C-alpha cells in the first residue's frame, strides 16, 4: 500500500488487536474467578463488561491520539460523549472484517459465537440490531475495508461537525477535509479498480450513527429492567445524554 | 448538568 503520510500519522495509536483481545478475555476470566460458584455473572452482565473494557480500550486510543490529544478535556468530553456508541459499533465491524467469519460474530475477547445461537436465544430487538450490523459488515467485507481506511473512519467519527459548542471547531473543520482528502488519495491510489470506494465507505457513516442509536434503544431498556451492570463508563455514557 | 457528566470518563481524560 502506498500510503499518505497523514494516514501514517493515524495508525500510530493503533493497538496490537490479538493482545487487547487477550488481556480482555483474561480482566472478564479474571471477573467470574472473583466470584463464587453461585454470584457468577450472567451472560449479559460478562457482555456489558467486555462492551465496557473496549471502551476503556476506545477511550485510552483517542486521548492519546494525534490532534485529539491537543483539545481541552471539555472538547474531548463533547466529542467522546457524542460518538462513543459509533466507535463501539465501528470497532465491532471492523473486527468482523479482518478476523471473524461469515456466519459467526467475533467477540472483542477472540470468542466466535454463530448467529444461529444468538437468533435461538436472543429476542426480537437484539435479533434486528445483529441483522443491521451483519449488513454493515457484508458491505465493509465486499469493500475489502482495511486498516488504513478503518483509522480514517474513527478519526471522521471522533471529529464530528455534530458537536455544539467546542472550543476547537476549526480542528474538527481541519480532521475533516484533510481526513477526507487523504482517505480519497489512498482508496483511488490503492483500491482503483472500486471507482467509487471512498463514496462508499462513506456512505457507511450514517448507517453507523443508526445502529449506534439503535443500540443505545436496546441497552436503554435493559437498564430500565435493572439489567445492565453498574459503577462503570458503558452506563455513565449511556446517562450522559 | 454536573451530574450527568460521566465521572468514569472525566476521570481518564484529566490524567497525564
Ligand atoms: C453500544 C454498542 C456496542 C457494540 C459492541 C459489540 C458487542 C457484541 C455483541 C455481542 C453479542 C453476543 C451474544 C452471545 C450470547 C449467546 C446467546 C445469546 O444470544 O445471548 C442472549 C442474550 C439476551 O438476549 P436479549 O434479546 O437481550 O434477551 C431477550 C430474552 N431474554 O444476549 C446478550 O447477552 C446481549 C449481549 C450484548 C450486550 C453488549 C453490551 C453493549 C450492547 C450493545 C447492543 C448490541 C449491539 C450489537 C450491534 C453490533
Amino acid at each position: 500500500a502506498s500510503i499518505p503520510h497523514l494516514i501514517l500519522e493515524l495508525l500510530k495509536c493503533e493497538p496490537d488487536e490479538p493482545q487487547v483481545q487477550a488481556k480482555i478475555m483474561a480482566y472478564l476470566q479474571q471477573e467470574q474467578a472473583n466470584r463464587s460458584k453461585h454470584e457468577k455473572l450472567s451472560t449479559f452482565g460478562l457482555m456489558c463488561k467486555m462492551a465496557d473494557q473496549t471502551l476503556f480500550s476506545i477511550v485510552e486510543w483517542a486521548r492519546s491520539s494525534i490532534f485529539f490529544r491537543e483539545l481541552k478535556v471539555d472538547d474531548q468530553m463533547k466529542l467522546l460523549q457524542n460518538c462513543w456508541s459509533e466507535l463501539l459499533i465501528l470497532d465491532h465491524i471492523y473486527r468482523q472484517v479482518v478476523h471473524g467469519k461469515e456466519g459467526s460474530i467475533f467477540l472483542v475477547t477472540g470468542q466466535q459465537v454463530d448467529y444461529s445461537i444468538i437468533a435461538s436465544q436472543a429476542g426480537a430487538t437484539l435479533n434486528n440490531l445483529m441483522s443491521h450490523a451483519q449488513e454493515l459488515v457484508a458491505k465493509l467485507r465486499s469493500l475489502q475495508f482495511d486498516q488504513r481506511e478503518f483509522v480514517c473512519l474513527k478519526f471522521l467519527v471522533l471529529f464530528s461537525l455534530d458537536v455544539k459548542n467546542l472550543e476547537n471547531f476549526q480542528l474538527v473543520e481541519g480532521v475533516q477535509e484533510q481526513v477526507n482528502a487523504a482517505l480519497l488519495d489512498y482508496t483511488m491510489c490503492n483500491y482503483p479498480q472500486q471507482t467509487e470506494k471512498f463514496g462508499q465507505l462513506l456512505l457507511r457513516l450514517p448507517e453507523i450513527r443508526a445502529i449506534s442509536m439503535q443500540a443505545e434503544e436496546y441497552l436503554y431498556y435493559k437498564h430500565l429492567n435493572g439489567d445492565v451492570p453498574y459503577n462503570n463508563l458503558l452506563i455513565e455514557m449511556l446517562h450522559a445524554k | 448538568g454536573a451530574a450527568s457528566r460521566p465521572a468514569i470518563l472525566y476521570a481518564l481524560l484529566s490524567s497525564s
